[PDB]
């Protein structure tokens, strides 16, 4: 039968008020006989109307995927309201509910370190600036650069590891070219995080 | 991003002196009227 | 019905010669009227004896667990060598086949960077001490930290993250106390992999 | 670990003039003997 998945909004789109945070339901595996879906979505139990629902859209198997995306508000999500999607469909006897809300607990803000590359990185062509991002609760957080007021997109980050302490590390690697870390140019490292003032913080790597 | 918007979302978000509805109201504005 | 799952060896057994890598094979949800499972080994499909069977054991429920390891020699592991578990059962009509071997693909050389702490953590009761481990495939790989000839547990490696040239990196993570650190204690980071020479490297990090 | 060893087993384990005859029997006379 057809199941169903609810998705959180991403952290960055929580924090940042330029953004809009959203919840998506996605139901796949509804049959072809019956192609219909309905969306019910409720905050902390009380049904809300804002949804953008599109049409089903027809797989390979001829079963049917169908999404329903709902904005949210900022101050809801971070005050820990709940989420709920229903999907009614006939060829389920009861409707499928899943719920989801942030992550419980006292938040922690994560401090953030800048590491330059080691001097045995320095002979190679290109060279790894290191962001450290640790502390923070809870697992939530967006990490990107930029340079000269541009963003950087060519890093990767790691996954937030949890420490022993009940709070979460990650660190991010921009590589760039010895050359253009040599001529001085100034980069960032910029943490979005729930418990950090004004949600941002940056931290500059430059020689 | 306009980082005068965020700080003021972020010092709504957190005034004790404001309610949810009054913290509401000014969220919201903040977010139209930017 | 019953299901099996076939282990890998630890990457630093199949890497030391001091250590005795593994493959292991473990069925699951086994009947309780038939609590009776045969393992069959096999190397590149030619049908093995040496394994170390253990009797089954039955879980919550009343279904049984049934494990049987095999060890392997270090060269036929790295030589790309393709271990077959065969489990069989009077439950199933067919006995159930698990296959496991080495990632295949040019091995790369592990790039092993030490970073001290940020001068901005110097203010902490606590400072982290960074291993930057890149260009390493496959991504089988062991990192571990000493001093003072003594090894040091309290550190959290990240998994390794696909880097996009199909290399891996990750970082480990070494907490210490800011006393200890500026003590001039020397702290090493460790690396096995099979591309590195001996399939160890050791870098050392002190203020 | 014994260090000495390792670095006996790594060259084993890469002697070109070894095929895998030899270069099991030297492995394990390695790491049977020391």
């Amino acid at each position: 039968g057809p199941s169903v998945f609810l998705f959180p909004p991403k952290p960055k789109d929580t924090l940042m008020i330029s953004r809009t945070p959203e919840v998506t339901c996605v139901v796949v595996d509804v049959s072809h006989e019956d192609p219909e879906v309905k969306f019910n979505w409720y905050v902390d139990g009380v049904e809300v109307h804002n949804a953008k629902t599109k049409p089903c859209e027809e797989q390979y198997g001829s079963t049917y995927r169908c999404v329903s995306v709902l904005t949210v508000l900022h101050q809801d999500w971070l005050n820990g309201k709940e989420y709920k999607c229903k999907v009614s469909n006939k060829a389920l006897p009861a409707p499928i509910e899943k719920t989801i809300s942030k992550a419980k607990g006292q938040p922690r803000e994560p401090q953030v370190y800048t590491l330059p590359p080691s001097r045995e990185e320095m002979t190679k062509n290109q060279v790894s600036l290191t962001c450290l991002v640790k502390g923070f609760y809870p697992s939530d957080i967006a990490v990107e650069w930029e340079s000269n007021g541009q963003p950087e997109n060519n890093y990767k980050t790691t996954p937030p590891v949890l420490d022993s302490d009940g709070s979460f590390f990650l660190y991010s690697k921009l590589t760039v070219d010895k050359s253009r870390w040599q001529q001085g140019n100034v980069f960032s490292c910029s943490v979005m995080h729930e418990a950090l003032h004004n949600h941002y913080t940056q931290k500059s790597l430059s020689l | 991003f306009n980082m005068q918007c965020q700080r003021r979302f972020y010092e709504a978000l957190h005034d004790p002196n404001l309610n949810e509805e009054q913290r509401n109201a000014k969220i919201k504005s903040i977010r139209d009227d930017c």
